[PDB]
């Protein structure tokens, strides 16, 4: 069975953790989380050798009450605990904090609804009512999705991707109508299949990208008046495109992750030519994240239960026959800590090389590869 | 499907 091979390979991983990691923490959550994002704040403790970092998590339970979660993590300047539980209707598909106000968190639900929460407007412990009380309900979609991106340059601008083939755009600062409701400012109808992900450009407030099951990458400009035709249509992959992410240091670079088992690299100055293709055997990629500290570093996760960390600067490098046996030199590190599909991961923005990854079997891991692997 | 890269083990470096 696959479960016997997984338990055995986990024990081999577990025993080798002192030789691969400088930091590795494992925590079993009450429910699996489909989402993971570090909050930007760090609370320094007076006289203690640790600092307190926070994570946005969610639950995925079908019989019981779901929650949006704020977890605390003690990291060196080892306890992980839930600080805040907020009732959520259905599982939290994705939860992301507003870059201009980290108290504001948007969530994707297993319904048409896109919700906005201000966690400071809620108690730490939820009421036994079972009622989901978001501060805003964003209208525009017909179906659920996962794709969610806040505009880092234009305060309150949020993009969402849906199974209904559309991309919605909201301005959450707009005057709400009826019951805390905001209608979509625009709906982008370029794709002819389920939209898997959306991402704003990190420097140009009017530019964003989208990826879908139609195997395309679309580049959009909100300054254009036609919301059915993107600026560019890129024939990015040979299968469904599940994710995309813009490089936080280069204003021209972005990555796409796909069901065709690859991560593609793109330059906005030359979209007709794919810069590079990172390949990993029998791994349908669902998440790609650039390092917030190092321009050439990005990580990916798919269905193979591993987390791959890539280094762009090592492409086309000479390798010893021994090293070459582990794979291409651009494959910097493999994290084999999980025993189920990784649902999401997030780079710690305050402590370089620290990552939080969450899997389908309810495990959350906080880890950092050995300083040695990258230096 | 490797668990880790043998080149990333501290004792192999």
């Amino acid at each position: 069975v696959e479960e016997r091979v997984i338990n055995e390979e986990y024990k081999i991983w577990k025993k080798n953790t002192p030789f691969l990691y400088d930091l590795v923490m494992t925590h079993a959550l009450e429910w699996p989380s489909l989402t993971a994002q570090w909050l930007p704040d760090v609370t320094k403790q007076d006289g203690k050798d640790y600092s307190v970092h926070r994570l946005i998590l969610g639950t995925h339970t079908s019989d019981e009450q779901n929650h949006l979660l704020i977890a605390s993590v003690q990291l060196p300047s080892g306890k992980i605990e839930i600080e805040i539980k907020i009732n959520h209707e259905g599982e939290v598909n994705r939860a992301r904090y507003m870059p201009q106000n980290a108290c504001v968190i948007a969530t994707k639900t297993p319904s048409s609804d896109v919700l906005v929460f201000d966690y400071t407007k809620h108690p730490s412990k939820p009421e036994p009512s079972g009622e989901c009380q978001p501060d805003l309900r964003l209208r525009g979609h017909q179906k659920e999705g996962y794709g969610l991106s806040w505009n880092p340059n234009l305060n309150g601008y949020l993009l969402s991707a849906s199974d209904d083939h559309t991309i919605c755009l909201w301005d959450i600062n707009a005057t709400p109508k009826e019951h805390r409701v905001i209608d979509a400012k625009n709906i982008f109808t370029g794709h002819t299949a389920v939209v898997e992900d959306v991402a704003w450009h990190l420097l140009h407030e009017s530019l964003f990208g989208s990826v879908a099951d139609d195997q395309k990458l679309m580049i959009w400009d909100t300054r254009n008046n036609n919301t059915s035709k993107p600026s560019h249509t890129v024939d990015a992959h040979t299968a469904e495109v599940n994710c995309l992410s813009f490089n936080p240091y280069s204003e021209f670079i972005l990555a796409t992750g796909s069901a065709d088992k690859t991560v593609a690299l793109w330059d906005l100055r030359n979209l007709k030519l794919k810069l590079h293709s990172f390949e990993s055997h029998k791994d349908e990629i669902f998440q790609v994240q650039w390092s917030p500290h190092n321009e050439t570093i990005l990580a990916s996760s798919g269905t193979d239960r591993r987390l791959h960390v890539w280094d762009l600067s090592k492409i086309g490098e000479e390798q010893s026959t021994e090293d070459a046996e582990d794979g291409p030199p651009e494959l910097l590190f493999i994290h084999g800590g999980h025993t189920a599909k990784i649902s999401d991961f997030s780079w710690n923005p305050n402590e370089p090389w620290i990552i939080c990854s969450v899997s389908e079997d309810n495990i959350m891991q906080v880890w950092q590869m050995a300083e040695n692997v990258y230096n | 499907n490797p668990i880790f890269l043998n080149r990333t083990l501290s004792y192999m470096k």
